[PDB]
RNA sequence: GUAAAUUUAACUGUUAGUCCAAAGAGGAACAGCUCUUUGGACACUAGGAAAAAACCUUGUAGAGAGAGUAAAAAAUUUAACA
């Protein structure tokens, strides 16, 4: 009982991340001591 | 119930107080909040990274 | 000793295969951040005010115009939510 | 003292990527196999949590996991409310682990089982060919078979 | 799913990257010596008849 | 994952602040980087509706080289409108009268000619030398590298290396020099 | 003008460097030669795209068998370079009655009688 | 991609031609049951029944093609042997 | 090796043709030039060469948020002398 009409995508997922979706700082490491680049304290 | 997070119907006031609530019941430290990473502080848009270490 | 990726920003990574060779299995567990690579914590009018906002958001002026009532009804008031 | 091919230290002496070497195949081989049997035992205790699937089903791919709904542009003769066990998986993973296949796993490892829930024709597609200045038109509208399956759940066997 | 894959779990298309990585340095080392060695571990392939 | 759904949403879909050095670095490779940067290429998630552009900060664009005679082959032409608006400006003299402009327009033909080209232009800084507000040095991410190794000088070379390399022929004593 | 272009014959007699090549042996020659098709039909003078349609190869990727005969010959040597060829080798003997469906081709030229989808 | 690489070991170039990425059945019942075959895979077993049918028509023309000639060059031989003996 | 061909019954429409390659003729061994012959494309879709009729890939048509291929991105720097 839905109207058929055009549907946005083929399927649909509930609990679609498993292992924690991607943000920028996935994929890179950190600095000794938590500084940013070109910081003296 | 598979579609929403529990804060969602469960709402919730002092999280980090009832945190620290349950941690001294599992018997470990009181931790600290730390930033770990940093965008647009200055930025109107700021971003960080908080984590949460105990020992 | 050899690793193929660096083992330091995102997961300790290793790869095995059965002894058979037909199949391949991996292990990726994340790091910990250690605590040494952390931080301790701690009117106007039409002109002035579309420049200003686009200097704070780093934007153009453009888009805070404001639209015709063409598009303003032609906006959907129900989308639809996934998840 | 210098080997006759040794050249000295310039920028293309030497390659610009760093020279490496690969360990070697017998300590690899007990890698392989113990790395292995503690995702074995780690399987069997439990410790995993999530596990997502991709298929091979109606020549083309999908990412799927449990309890997600997924579309099929064809009929499959089936009755709905049937479930259907799928052959094909290209890769299953949890939480802290992957099991890739080549090109997919075995029969005995996985077990997806999933249920047919619905079935509709598709909206109407519209399509309309025309050509300029020599009156070539046509129309034709067409409602594609469609159903819907649903993967109830997935699971592994100790087997590997 | 390829792509995809990388929204969802980087953690496993690192290993795909480096599955990949590791099959590039076993093909150098075939381009080296195209046979007399040893076969790559994962360039092994299945024979299916 | 086990974030909400608006933080996980809103962390996604942030901006980041990358940061450059130009000295002795070509304006086409830190371009090259920079505008696939700027779309948002490098994200997985990237689509071009969805404007998940990154800033980009570079420094020493005053410290910049070309490979070739192109600071002089090299030509910057425009228009103003009027009759004989048409002037020409070699790499080298439009470099003197700014620094800053040679990457700026660079930049501006790696990216495509939308309109978002203006949006995320501007959303680039620029800085001809090695000093930048707080404000807009404190709001940094990461400092991604160089595109090319910098060949050392002779005073740059230290002497166990030179004392490594060997000497390759004898001259005669029966020279000048 | 442009015309048939006869070919000569010299130039279809294998050395012993194409027989160490292709690993060809001229004694024991096989029967069959695996035909398909690459290069488009369009483009073509209106004897060679009847002649491969003759043969019944309109369609590209299909693999289609020939005799190895010198009246066959003939035909996909002027439409030679429409299509590839390779020939027709099998360890298994002849198809038997009993396994005429479970067969399946190779990128190798192999036809094998039987198939049973699993690796050893 | 990789289809030079895939005929070199003898597999399709596009793994959609043949393998066990196609062939195999693409669903069955959750009690185990065998699912009816696929129509993309009832016209392939035609084709290629049809194809071993034709390489065995093919095969054997050609093989009474050669014997005819030589059982005709011994009759060839006999009467050679009537013109003398005659 | 293939399945078309001849003939019969009844009509219609085309009968104002541009380009490429080749053999030629006129012209200037000029023309996006004109006139013949063999072949192709175009006046049928689609991809590429910048946009492109005529060049290069490709034909029998559909749904797909599947895959493998086809043609397909210009290289050049130049002069010493007893
Ligand atoms: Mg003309
Ligand atoms: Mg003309
Ligand atoms: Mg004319
Ligand atoms: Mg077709």
């Amino acid at each position: 009982g839905l109207d058929v009409i055009r549907i946005r995508k083929p399927f649909h997922t509930d609990n679609p991340s498993i292992q924690g979706q991607w943000h920028p700082f996935t994929n890179k490491p950190t600095t000794f001591r938590g500084l940013r680049p070109r910081e003296v304290q | 119930m598979t579609g929403k997070e529990l804060f969602e119907m469960w709402k919730i006031i002092n999280p980090m107080g009832l945190l620290v609530e349950e941690l001294k019941k599992r018997n470990v430290s009181a931790p600290e909040s730390r930033l770990t990473r940093q965008s647009g502080g200055t930025t109107a848009l700021p971003l960080y990274f908080v984590g949460l270490y105990c020992d | 000793t050899y690793s193929p990726l660096p083992d330091d920003y995102n997961c300790n990574v290793e790869l095995a295969l059965t002894s058979d060779g037909r199949t391949i299995v991996c292990y990726h567990p994340s790091v910990d951040i250690p605590y040494e690579h952390t931080k301790p914590i701690p009117h106007l009018e039409e002109g002035p005010m579309i420049e200003q906002l686009s200097k704070m958001f780093f934007t153009t002026k453009h888009r805070w115009y404001p639209h015709g009532r063409y598009h303003r009804c032609r906006k959907n008031l129900n989308p639809p939510k996934d998840r | 003292s210098y080997l006759p091919g040794y050249v000295p230290k310039t920028s293309l002496s030497s390659p610009p990527w760093p020279e490496v070497v690969l360990p070697d195949p017998v300590e690899e081989t007990r890698h392989h196999a113990e790395v292995v049997k503690k995702v074995n035992e780690m399987i069997v205790t439990g410790q995993y949590g999530r596990l997502f699937a991709v298929v091979h089903f109606a020549s083309r791919q999908w990412k799927v996991t449990s309890e997600d709904l997924i579309l099929i542009g064809n009929e499959l003769d089936l009755a709905c409310g049937e479930r259907i066990r799928l052959e094909k998986v290209l890769l299953v993973g949890a939480d802290n682990f992957t099991l890739l296949g080549k090109p997919l796993l075995g029969k005995d490892l996985v077990r997806v089982e999933a249920t047919v829930i619905e079935k509709t024709e598709s909206w109407p597609r519209i399509i309309m060919r025309f050509r300029k200045r020599k009156n070539f038109k046509k129309k034709r509208i067409v409602t594609t078979p469609q159903t819907v399956l649903r993967i109830n759940s997935i699971e592994i066997a100790p087997c590997l | 799913v390829l792509a995809d894959l990388a929204i969802y779990e980087p953690k496993t298309f690192k290993s795909l990257a480096a599955l990949a990585s590791r099959r590039r340095h076993e093909g150098f080392a075939a381009a080296l010596g195209d046979g007399k060695e040893p076969e790559g571990i994962f360039s092994r392939v299945v024979q299916y008849h | 994952s086990s974030f909400s759904r608006a933080p996980q949403q809103w962390a996604t879909f942030a901006r980041i602040w990358y940061l450059l050095d130009g000295k002795m670095q070509p304006p086409g490779k830190l371009a090259a980087m920079a505008s696939i940067r700027l779309q948002g290429l490098h994200k997985p998630v990237y689509h071009a509706l969805s404007d998940c552009g990154d800033h980009v900060v570079i420094m020493n664009t005053r410290h910049i080289a070309f490979s070739g005679n192109k600071w002089e082959q090299k030509v910057y032409s425009s228009h103003t409108g009027y009759p004989g608006g048409f002037r020409q400006v070699t790499a080298a003299q439009l470099h003197l009268r700014d620094p800053v402009a040679i990457v700026k327009l660079a930049i501006y033909g790696m990216l495509p000619k939308n309109l978002h080209r203006r949006t995320m232009m501007e959303r680039l800084h620029l800085f001809p030398d090695e000093y930048i507000p707080e404000d807009i040095l404190k709001n940094l991410v990461e400092e991604l590298p160089q595109p090319r190794k910098i060949p050392k000088r002779l005073d740059e070379y230290t002497q166990e290396e030179i004392d490594a390399f060997p000497r390759l022929w004898t001259p005669p004593e029966d020279y000048r020099l | 003008k442009f015309t048939r272009s006869r070919i000569p014959e010299k130039v279809f007699q294998a050395s012993p460097e194409d027989h160490e090549k292709y690993g060809g042996d001229p004694q024991n020659p096989h029967k069959l030669h695996i035909v398909t098709r690459i290069k488009s039909t369009r483009r073509r003078p209106y004897w060679e795209k009847d002649i491969i349609k003759m043969l019944g190869l309109e369609k590209a990727h299909t693999p289609q068998v020939h005799k190895n005969i010198p009246s066959v010959n003939a035909k996909l040597k002027v439409v030679k370079h429409l299509i590839r060829i390779k020939p027709l080798k099998l360890p298994q003997g002849l198809p038997a009655e009993e396994n005429m469906s479970n067969t399946c081709l190779k990128s190798t030229g192999e036809l094998v009688v039987q198939w049973h989808l699993k690796p050893v | 991609a990789g289809g030079q690489w895939r005929l070199q070991q003898g597999l399709a170039a596009n793994p959609s031609g043949y393998g066990p990425l196609t062939e195999l059945p693409d669903w069955s019942y959750a009690d185990g049951r065998p699912a009816p075959p696929m129509k993309g895979q009832l016209r392939r077993k035609a084709e290629r029944e049809t194809f071993a049918r034709r390489v065995v028509l093919l095969s054997q023309e050609m093989d009474a093609g050669l014997q005819a000639w030589q059982l005709r060059q011994q009759k060839l031989q006999e009467e050679q042997r009537k013109q003398e003996n005659a």
